[PDB]
RNA sequence: GUGAACAGCCUCUAGUUGAUAGAAUAAUGUAGAUAAGGGAAGUCGGCAAAAUAGAUCCGUAACUUCGGGAUAAGGAUUGGC
RNA sequence: UUUGCUCCACACAAUAUAGAUGGAUACGAAUAAGGCGUCCUUGUGGCGUCGCUGAACCAUAGCAGGCUAGCAACGGUGCACUUGGCGGAAAGGCCUUGGGUGCUUGCUGGCGAAUUGCAAUGUCAUUUUGCGUGGGGAUAAAUCAUUUGUAUACGACUUAGAUGUACAACGGGGUAUUGUAAGCAGUAGAGUAGCCUUGGUUACGAUCUGCUGAGAUUAAGCCUUUGUUGUCUGAUUUGU
């Protein structure tokens, strides 16, 4: 629970994205993955690697795939103040294809 | 039930169901069961 | 680049990414659209909107100051290889 | 819950009073008719009686009602108990049983009262609340935050959430939409350009054909789930 630890997930994009205006759909992909890995890692301070915002912008700011694979790492910070001590950060997998994947534990990295 | 009793021949009458539709209503439903969806598609890809 | 084109649309060099933001997506709006069948019955009034539209070929009336009217009207064709 | 909450009794405090100062004392119906009593032959009966207002009835004497002694009679009345019943229109009252206890002014005595100074409401009722002393009893929720979308401008509404037929994120299946993916191959292809063992071969070629009703998408307010992974005690407030 308050222990580092990382996964890979396959976010639904499409399904989180529906309807949303198309001048909004890339920074409601970010504001969504945060959201996911505050979901996933009970975390407020989740950080997204500028890889991985490469990966959501990828094809403008309307052209968001649908699913997109993250490695979600828990890990401990220590700082000016305690602030959530436990921060995750969010990285792409770099998957051919983000479909038929489930939840796994890395375990290594 | 009913508050009052209705005799007006819209009532009273004895309905015999001849058919109840079940193709699908989350789109334009083609067959009424997986059955009869198989009988007419014949053998697919992924099984069937 | 397309294209007749200093049109529109996309791009290079250069420049900017500046307009208070965040969350929702009720009514009524502003702006943009679509609509069965009918087709101006609406309305002072076809207002608004729609329809037409480029190019090539054919065809083109009344009237006329003989210069026009005229892109009259009305049709056909258009991609790729 | 920095010893909370509630109920009973008691004391002490406040708090006021739409206004106690003997008793709200129960048929129903009619009124050109009734009530009561009585009788029989039980009726729309006979007889008697009454009203002419409650000006009644009951209660009512005692230091705001003291302390005592008797007589008479087994009555009245207060009280706490106790027996059984009836009452739901707002019952929360009505009736009833037995014993105990107090008083009795039904009657006859004994003692007390004063000086509140010639009157001054001259304080006697009930309404809430609080606190203290004992005794009995009980041992939750709601809201915020998160979540749902049967809801929704915001509030509000409807849902879920402490270890499970739980919930969530994925994944699987179903359903649905489109219309046959990429890649590879072809004695397909209008033809065109080369080569020579001149019937083939190489190159270009919209497109066609096969794998392929394939591929893609599918809840975001679709359905389902023996899979994978994870989550599940944060905040505020509420007492008769
Ligand atoms: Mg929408
Ligand atoms: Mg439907
Ligand atoms: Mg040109
Ligand atoms: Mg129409
Ligand atoms: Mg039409
Ligand atoms: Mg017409
Ligand atoms: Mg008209
Ligand atoms: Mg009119
Ligand atoms: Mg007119
Ligand atoms: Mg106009
Ligand atoms: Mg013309
Ligand atoms: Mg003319």
């Amino acid at each position: 629970l308050k222990d580092v630890v990382t996964r890979e997930y396959t976010i639904n994009l499409h399904k989180r994205l529906h309807g949303v205006s198309f001048k909004k759909r890339a920074p409601r992909a970010v504001k969504e993955i945060k959201k996911f890995a505050k979901l996933h890692m009970g975390t407020d301070d989740v950080r997204l690697a500028p890889e991985l915002n490469q990966a959501i912008w990828k094809r403008g700011v309307k052209g968001v795939e649908y699913r997109l694979r993250l490695r979600i790492s828990r890990k401990r910070n220590e700082e000016e103040d305690a602030k959530n001590p436990l921060f995750s950060y969010v990285e792409p997998v770099l998957v051919a294809s983000a479909k038929g994947l489930q939840t796994v534990v890395v375990e290594e990295d | 039930k009913s508050l009052y009793t209705n005799t007006s021949r819209k009532a009273l009458e004895e309905v015999s169901l001849k058919w109840i539709d079940t193709a699908s209503k989350f789109g334009k439903g083609r067959f009424q069961t997986p059955a009869e969806k198989h009988a007419f598609m014949g053998t697919l890809k992924k099984d069937l």
